[PDB]
């Protein structure tokens, strides 16, 4: 906390940085470091876009590909509490006279 | 256990350096007047 | 064999603190210093636009939300206050260093079905209203649920933050950026905290409420009863402050030759 | 030093030396300034004084100067209270002896009566009359010509003492 | 050069995760009768973005729950997942963490030695910084 | 000093979990707050 | 006025803050405030102090 | 394949980009030597620029050089008025606006420049000032020095020279004789590498009956740029010397801007054959080298040879 | 660093079975801005190169661990290996990084075939030649075609269109039926005007911004969303599109001429992405 | 830093620094021969106050008179030797200093220096060469009325 002539960043916390290329499943290519000895030029399966396409395949399957359309949605689905939360909002929650609804659900 | 302060450093005719400072982990003289083993040293001894 | 494994894995754990190096001098230390300036002169143009234009967008939102609370419509406020809650999909992509390539899968065609495999994350996470549903006596609506369950969530999370909070600090003291980063961060939490628990409070009565409302002094001063109080931060410098002679550091100074 | 059989000038960095044998000095903490121990090799340096003739204007900072000038206290000057408890054959000086006697006798120690003495003495002598001037050639003063002699008989009798140029072993400056 | 790129996406991601909270954040102001501005703002996404992960050997630190909360896992930038340097403040190192385990005693040597390999902790890492993990679902 | 110091760690800590081992097997449940070690989880051993 | 932490938090920590575990901003630190102190606060000049300061 | 300089204006659904205050500042002409212009150009300026007479012949100076250099970017001159009458403070603030203006009517940020002349200070007085650091990206130099040794030293003696006046401890013969060899060495002006500019430099910049008031002690460097100021600068600066008798001395400039040994030329020998195409191809070989230091596809795709080179090694020592 | 919805759920809207009279009535319309995200990270600047270097060799030199390079060396040093062959020695653990002898092939392959794609397109070089004799021909001139989303991949690209009733840029737009919201309005005018041929992430629940219209004595609330993929095909558009565009944050000032309204170009500006925000 | 600091007063009108002697913190300690002719008199403060108008209602002249009373005590002058001190005007007695270390000569002659030109008005030059309260003043240049 003392004065330093030095530039202070935080130090002895961040053990070692070795750069490494690596290229996303997509061809596109990042650099990302570690603490252990990286290889240059890693390449990378198993990526965001590769699980994504992942996900779509296995959507194809069930055919949920399609959509989900809230607003066509007609359901009359209505339930008034008198006190009730969000809790999803945690350090801001409201106590609002609410309206109940289920949450929207995709097995997989 | 660190061992540094103030009080290495000479001060003449008045202390005006920060006393919280003065002894850091090490004992200050009022720390061994307070503490003798022995006890009452004599009146010649002034 | 295993436990002086151990033992070498906890040595990389432990961080030493450790001095300024032997071979800085004064020249470089001090062009360092000039070189941080200079960035920070750089840095002020562009976080000033990006406070000012988020304060811009806030003012918009701000008014187009007063703007459906006007026309009437009091469903619409509801449902629009109400916090979307689904995260931005697999597909929303992080921008990279270079574009993506014309048609490249994986490897070129070369699968390793090793690689591809998904794991775990740790450590396995978990959230205060995990208790509130995944525990005994859910609620069968549970980001829906009704307020007490919060209030008990509230008042069972400042006491054992706090209590945490206490631990740490005894056992760890820290200062300077970091440290005050540290405190900064309890202390904000301690604010949000002291906040639901006053809207709470504010909401079950009424009379508080409009008591509250009804003047300036006693919201403020009850602020300040309950812990919540603005966050001071200094400055921006971007030059050097001209220091008097009493404000060296602390330790011997840098070696010119 | 040498250069070609031929005595020269070098500068020697004798900063270097310091750092040399003292390396804690380079590692930095910001609380260090105050330890109270700053070599562990050797734990009675306090402090290393720095003679060099810096021609800017403006001094240095009072922190890396010590105060010599003015009245130093109230009451009394310390210096006479404690002249009281000093006496004339306390020892200070040391020169080094390039022909010790013994194997243990390394540097040969002197008193306030052995160096007053031996300039009044040299001083008598010769003869010396008050502001007649008497020169010394440089490099003596790590033996008793430059230490002793020279300058406690320019005090004894009053004289003046001169100083040549700062050295001798090169031709130019001679 | 990383963090440098950090702080500029994390400046992108921010205004749009603003304009999803915003209505939360407005819902709020009006019961509590505060301020709604950019001092408000500014010290909301602190408490949401930065929290420092602590010594780990403490025990006391790597049971805190506050950033783990749903609010919070939504208004945060990415900017952690983009340097190491940043993820290695708000969580630790990889390694440190998983030997930190072994040394509160949360776990058998023999158990942290297993996936304490270096090839794990890459994958671990990217997956990580990816958004792509596992979730039990029910946890315990 | 250091390194006799920095092995009765490992020997204590082994020599306590053992002891705990012992304790289990007596079908002794132990929670986590009574421990000296207390973020210790005896399900792992 | 007053602040939860009682002191204005140094900018770096700040910005560390709102761009997560990141410092590339303020790195050269301001030096630390100055102590004044009084020297007609200071008590009257005594002989015993001039004896013994030299110890 | 040499290429002129095309002469261009700037169309006003482009003029919209730049606020409707400093509308009035961007000029009537321009010019590109390519054909495309890319998200950032090399922009040159040069010295004052009376009507676009001056303009087109001041552009064949660096035609051969740019017409050497492939730049995919291609350039921009942007021309520099001498002076205004009307507000004293004018000068560097009017070339700043005018530059920024131009760039946010070209949809530019983070530009590289190029100077022989006048418009280097203008493109320093943009890094040192506040406020616009982030759109000059890197500044070079040709022979016009920012500095020199003089205003250095003699600002050193005029700091301490300030604090001893105002300490009292300090003898009257230290603070006379630091007058006296204050005054007996006095600053000249920058040398000046343009033939226009040197009535600007004498007249507006540097005269001696402005710049020090109480003369020779206190210099209002205020109409140029501080040295403090200068002496923060560590934007990417690079210096071009010819082999032989130079401008500039590089002593002054590695001190202030930083440590890095200036550009030089093989070729010319002074300076004026910097602009002959005999050295052109050694100018461009430099300026070239120094473009592609900074942009991302050429050190990326650098960095990753050295990496695959590298992981190369590898698999060759694998067997 | 993107969180995964992870026990996380998401609550759906309710479209009230009272039919709202003020949205029947008083005309509230539904307009969405369309962004796609930045497909490479900002080109540096020069300056912070420079500290780049500056913060990487203070980092290397207060490094937690000193002498050791890694954390690889580091427990080797001590003789003890982090990795699963149990191998000792950094480089040859650096030299096949899993143990797998297939992802040696696939890096030799990529080694040979691979190489970084250039990142700058020729759509974006820009030429005043044709561009001033087109504008000095027809002594008026409006900002070229914008139609390529390939332009460029370092800022937020946005999207404007033109009425061919207006003559004028707008925002797509959709009025407001009795029942639904205003999340579900945006939501049915991207899907339904793009016909089930986007994924379309949208930000927020509550809409962005708001204009007045005295002339229509109607309120237009713009909404901000996110492109993902598909293939925006604009003939299906029912307000009529003559022309698209994609547009930067920086030329919405260029079209202001040929846009509807002056209040609609500083809003449209305020909720506008930026990759930068240097201006 | 606030437990390590080099002492630093906000007014030295008793010259504090040459009584209270602190050592030099720093470890490399710069002395030469040279400094024997310096002479060490406290830097120049802010708002010069011989200059004040002693007006009863005036905030600089309240804090400076407050200031000089207790100097006053501490010197034991005010309740001792003066025990009735109502301050009114504010004096200013100056001397005419060279800043001179020790008594000198001339060289031309070997006479004492010739009696300096009265002071006319008070300048920043003339300002420790005054009477404030407490301060200190070289024997040499109090010779003269």
């Amino acid at each position: 906390g003392m004065f330093a002539e030095e530039l202070s960043i935080e130090r002895s916390r961040f053990p070692r940085f070795h750069s490494t290329f690596t290229i996303q499943t997509d061809g596109s290519l990042n650099e990302r470091e570690f603490e252990f000895a990286v290889p240059p030029i890693v390449t990378l399966f198993h990526d965001r876009l590769s699980a994504h396409r992942e996900r779509q395949l296995e959507l194809a399957k069930i055919g949920k590909l399609r959509k989900e359309r809230n607003w066509e949605t007609e359901q009359k689905g209505e339930e008034s509490v008198s006190m009730a939360c969000n809790a999803l909002a945690f350090p801001y929650c409201i106590p609002k006279n609410m309206l109940k609804r289920s949450r929207v659900v995709d097995p997989l | 256990v660190w061992l540094g302060g103030t009080a290495a450093n000479t001060s003449l005719g008045r202390d005006v350096m920060p006393s919280t400072g003065k002894y850091i982990n090490i004992v200050s003289p009022t720390d061994v007047a307070a503490n003798i083993s022995a006890g009452a040293m004599p009146p010649e001894a002034n | 064999n295993e436990e002086k494994w151990a033992q070498a894995a906890m040595e990389y754990l432990h961080e030493k603190r450790h001095c300024n190096d032997s071979r800085k001098r004064q020249h470089d230390v001090d062009n360092e210093r000039r070189m941080a300036f200079a960035f920070d002169r750089y840095c002020s143009v562009n976080e000033k636009i990006f406070t000012e234009r988020l304060s811009r967008l806030s003012d918009r939102m701000t008014e187009a939300l007063e703007t459906i609370k006007q026309l009437g419509m009091d469903h619409a406020l509801e449902e629009a206050l109400m916090l979307s809650s689904e995260q931005p999909p697999l597909n929303f992509r992080r921008p990279t260093l270079t574009p993506p390539v014309a048609g490249y899968e994986p490897g070129f065609g070369l699968d390793v079905p090793q690689l591809r495999s998904r794991q775990a994350e740790y450590p396995p996470v978990g959230r205060p209203t995990d208790a509130m549903e995944f525990g005994e006596e859910k609620d069968p609506s549970f980001p829906l649920v009704e307020s007490f369950r919060v209030e008990d969530l509230t008042t069972q999370c400042l006491n054992e933050l706090e209590e945490r909070h206490g631990e740490i600090r005894e056992a760890a003291p820290t200062t300077g950026v970091e440290g005050e980063a540290w405190e900064a961060y309890v202390a904000l939490q301690k604010k949000a905290l002291a906040r639901q628990q006053l809207i709470f409070e504010l909401c079950n009565n009424g009379e508080l409420r409009e008591r509250y409302d009804s003047d300036v002094a006693f919201r403020q001063r009850v602020w300040e009863e309950r812990g919540m109080l603005p966050l001071e931060i200094e400055r921006e410098r971007l030059h050097e402050e001209p220091r008097h002679y009493a404000q060296e550091p602390a330790y011997h100074p840098f070696r010119k030759m | 030093e040498v250069k070609q059989g031929v005595l020269v000038e070098r500068n020697m960095h004798f900063w270097d030396m310091i750092y040399n044998v003292i390396p804690e000095l380079g590692l930095s903490y910001p609380g260090q300034r105050f330890q109270w121990v700053h070599s562990q090799e050797f734990f009675f340096l306090k402090k290393v004084v720095i003679t060099d003739h810096n021609m800017n204007l403006l001094g240095v900072t009072p922190m890396r100067k010590m105060l010599v000038w003015g009245p130093f206290s109230y009451y009394e000057q310390r210096l006479r209270r404690l002249s009281a408890l000093l006496h004339p054959d306390d020892p200070i000086l040391a020169l080094e002896d390039p022909h010790p006697a013994l194997e243990d006798k390394l540097h040969i120690t002197y008193s306030h009566r052995n160096c007053i003495n031996a300039g009044f003495l040299f001083g008598n002598l010769m003869g010396l009359k008050a502001e007649s001037r008497f020169g010394v050639m440089p490099n003596h003063h790590v033996d008793p010509v430059g230490a002793i002699v020279a300058p406690y008989a320019a005090l004894t009798t009053g004289a003046v003492l001169v100083h040549i140029h700062s050295d001798m072993f090169t031709d130019d400056h001679a | 050069m990383n963090d440098i790129y950090a702080r500029r996406l994390a400046q992108a991601t921010m205004f749009h995760q603003l304009m999803r909270c915003h209505g939360t954040l407005w819902a709020a102001t009006q019961v509590t009768k505060e301020q709604m501005d950019y001092n408000f703002i500014r010290e909301e996404f602190m408490r949401v973005n930065g929290r420092r992960a602590m010594p780990l050997l403490l025990g006391a630190a790597a049971n805190e729950n506050l950033h783990q909360l749903h609010l919070s896992h939504l208004s945060e930038h990415c900017a952690w997942g983009e340097s190491a340097r940043a993820l290695a403040v708000q969580r630790q190192t990889p390694l440190s963490q998983r030997v930190a385990a072994l040394g509160r005693m949360a776990e058998t040597i023999h158990q942290v030695k297993t996936a304490s390999t270096v090839q794990n902790l890459f994958n671990e890492q990217i997956s990580c910084m990816e958004g792509i993990s596992s979730f039990e679902e029910e946890p315990l | 000093q250091f390194r006799k110091l920095q092995d009765t760690f490992w020997s204590n800590r082994k020599v306590l979990v053992n002891r705990v081992k012992s304790m289990y097997n007596q079908g002794a449940r132990t929670s986590a707050k009574d421990m000296p070690i207390k973020t210790i989880n005896i399900k792992a051993f | 006025n007053r602040s939860l932490l009682g002191y204005p938090l140094r900018r770096a920590a700040a910005m560390e803050m709102l761009y997560g575990g990141i410092c590339i901003q303020h790195l050269a630190q301001p030096p630390f405030p100055l102590r004044k102190i009084q020297s007609e606060s200071l008590p009257p000049p005594s002989l015993q102090g001039e004896r013994d300061d030299l110890e | 394949q040499h290429a002129s300089f095309t002469p261009f204006s700037i169309q006003p659904w482009q003029a919209r980009c730049v606020g409707a205050s400093r509308r009035k500042l961007l000029p009537q002409m321009l010019m590109y030597h390519g054909a495309r212009l890319g998200p950032r150009p090399l922009i040159i300026l040069d010295h004052s620029t009376k009507g676009e007479a001056g303009v087109a012949e001041a552009a064949r100076k660096y035609e051969s050089i740019l017409s050497q250099l492939s730049w995919d970017y291609g350039a921009v001159y942007i021309p520099l008025h001498a002076q205004c009458t009307d507000s004293s403070k004018d000068l560097l603030e009017q070339s700043c606006q005018r530059i920024c203006a131009v760039m946010d009517a070209l949809d530019v940020r983070w530009t590289h420049f190029l100077t022989y002349s006048y418009g280097a200070l203008v493109a320093v007085r943009m890094a040192s000032s506040q406020e616009f650091p982030h759109r000059v990206g890197t500044l070079m130099s040709l022979d016009t020095p920012l500095v020199t040794r003089e205003f250095l030293r003699n600002m050193e003696q005029r700091e301490d020279i300030a604090k001893a006046e105002r300490d009292i401890n300090v003898p009257e013969d230290g603070l006379a004789f630091a007058k006296q060899a204050l005054l007996s060495s006095l600053e000249g002006p920058l040398p000046c590498p343009a033939a226009e500019d040197e009535s600007l430099y004498r007249d507006y910049l540097f005269d001696p009956n402005r710049i020090f008031g109480a003369g020779g002690l206190v210099r209002d460097e205020s109409r140029y740029v501080p040295l403090k100021s200068l002496l923060g600068v560590r934007h990417p600066v690079q210096l071009i010397v010819p082999s032989a008798n130079p401008l500039s001395d590089a002593a002054a400039h590695s001190e202030v801007f930083g440590h890095r040994r200036p550009a030089v030329v093989k070729c010319c020998q002074r300076h004026e054959d910097l602009f002959k195409e005999s050295a052109a191809k050694e100018v461009a070989g430099v300026l070239g080298a120094w473009m592609r230091r900074f942009e991302p596809d050429c050190f990326i795709s650098k960095r990753y040879e050295q990496a695959a080179n590298e992981m190369g090694q590898l698999m060759l020592s694998t067997a | 660093g993107f969180h995964s919805q992870h026990r996380t759920p998401v609550l759906p809207q309710v479209p009230a079975a009272e039919v709202q009279q003020a949205a029947s009535e008083s005309k509230v319309r539904v307009a969405y801005l369309l962004h796609r995200q930045p497909v490479v990270k900002p080109t540096p600047h020069p300056l912070e190169m420079e500290m780049a270097f500056l913060l990487q060799r203070e980092h290397q030199r207060y490094s937690r661990h000193e002498s050791s390079e890694s954390a690889t060396h580091f427990m080797a040093q001590r003789g003890q290996s982090i990795d699963a062959l149990n191998r000792t020695d950094p480089r040859q653990i650096q030299s096949n990084f899993f143990g797998l002898e297939l992802y040696q092939d696939a890096m030799r392959v990529v080694l040979q075939r691979y190489k970084p794609e250039r990142r700058v397109t020729p759509r974006d070089l820009w030429d005043p030649a044709t561009y001033g004799s087109s504008n000095a021909n027809s002594n008026a001139s409006s900002p070229p075609t914008r139609h390529s989303l390939h332009r460029k991949l370092d800022d937020y690209l946005h999207l404007i269109v033109r009425d061919e009733a207006s003559g004028k840029w707008t925002v797509p737009q959709t009025e407001l039926r009795g029942r639904e919201t205003l999340r579900m309005a945006a939501e049915r005018a991207i899907a339904t005007d793009n016909g089930e041929g986007l994924d379309c992430y949208v930000w927020s629940n509550a809409p962005q911004a708001t204009v007045p219209n005295a002339n229509d004595g109607s309120w237009l609330f713009i909404y901000v969303a996110t492109y993902l993929s598909g293939r925006p095909k604009f003939s299906e558009f029912r307000p009529k599109t003559i022309d698209h565009a994609w547009v930067t944050r920086h030329e919405m000032m260029q079209y202001e001429e040929n846009f509807q309204s002056p209040e609609l170009v500083r809003v449209l500006l305020d909720i506008s992405a930026d990759s930068t925000f240097e201006s | 830093d606030t437990m390590f600091q080099y002492p630093v007063y906000e007014n030295e009108l008793d010259t504090p620094h040459l009584f209270n002697i602190t050592e030099p913190p720093d470890f490399f300690v710069y002395w030469n021969v040279s400094d024997f002719e310096r002479t060490s008199y406290p830097p120049l403060p802010e708002e010069d106050h011989r200059l004040l108008l002693p007006l009863s209602g005036s905030a600089p002249w309240k804090q400076h008179r407050k200031r000089s009373l207790k100097y006053l005590r501490k010197h034991e002058i005010l309740p001792n030797y003066l025990p009735h001190v109502r301050q009114d005007v504010n004096l200013s007695v100056v001397f005419p200093g060279v800043y001179a270390t020790r008594a000198r000569l001339c060289e031309e002659t070997g006479e004492p220096l010739p009696p300096p030109p009265p002071v006319s008005r008070m300048t920043h030059r003339n300002f420790w060469m005054t009477a404030h309260c407490g301060n200190y003043i070289e024997l040499a240049d109090l010779q003269h009325p």
